[PDB]
């Protein structure tokens, strides 16, 4: 039936007209890479000193 | 050689800084003055073509062997050659260029290299050019007309060509820090 349907599928964050779904830390993605260069140089210059 | 228009011009404004003009210097056993100043700026034209400048250094080129000797042959016109990425394994050896690391000698296909070709007085810029004529005409000066004041004075001058001439290097070809290198093209990527 059209209501009880036991396959369930799940999207976090919605938009029209697309069929799937975009994670939340998508939207966070980019401030979370500058953050991962800049951090991964420190240590990486930790390894020289 | 060859007479050149403008490399008469570069011998004669050698002589300006000592004397009088030749004329057209088209012979070998001749004027010493002449041919003198023309083995000066000629190996100030292979040292200042040599410090590596960024329309000088033809950037990926290719060279290829002889189908019969199996050997591609380094020159005196190949005026400094160092590989693409880092450690350079190329060196002269007998005239013909070498592996330090391969051991070897014969090269089945080409090769990629960074290398210097040697050009005349003629097609390098005009900056350049009074770069070469003032820093020769300073040789020139300290070898044979052995004056103090017009050495002084061609070596205050020499360091205002050559800062005229690094501000054309910086100027042509702009280099930006964080937008054009190899590590910070990626870590500004979003």
């Amino acid at each position: 039936p059209k209501e009880a349907c036991p396959y369930i599928p799940i999207r976090m964050v919605r938009l029209d007209g697309e069929s799937y779904g975009r994670s939340y830390i998508e939207e966070y993605l980019g401030d979370l890479r500058s953050l991962e260069n800049l951090q991964e140089a420190i240590v990486k210059m930790s390894m020289i000193s | 050689n060859v007479e050149t228009a403008a490399e008469l011009s570069a011998v004669n404004d050698i002589l300006a800084s000592i004397g009088e003009p030749p004329v057209s210097t088209l012979e070998g056993d001749a004027n010493a003055d002449a041919a003198n100043a023309r083995r000066i700026l000629n190996k100030i034209n292979r040292q200042i073509q040599s410090r590596g400048w960024t329309f000088n250094i033809e950037e990926g080129i290719t060279l290829l062997p002889d189908v019969y000797s199996n050997l591609i042959v380094y020159s005196d016109d190949y005026l400094s050659l160092m590989s693409t990425s880092g450690q350079s394994i190329y060196v002269n050896r007998g005239g013909y260029v070498y592996d330090r690391t391969s051991q070897s000698d014969r090269f089945d296909s080409g090769i990629t290299v960074n290398i210097i070709r040697l050009r005349d007085y003629d097609e390098m810029p005009e900056c350049f050019r009074y770069w070469i004529v003032t820093k020769a005409s300073r040789q020139f000066n300290n070898r044979f007309f052995g004056a103090p004041e017009v050495e002084g004075v061609l070596q205050e001058e020499e360091d205002e060509a050559r800062r005229l001439c690094m501000e054309y290097e910086m100027d042509y070809g702009g280099y930006n820090m964080l937008d054009g290198d190899a590590f910070t093209s990626g870590l500004l990527t979003r």
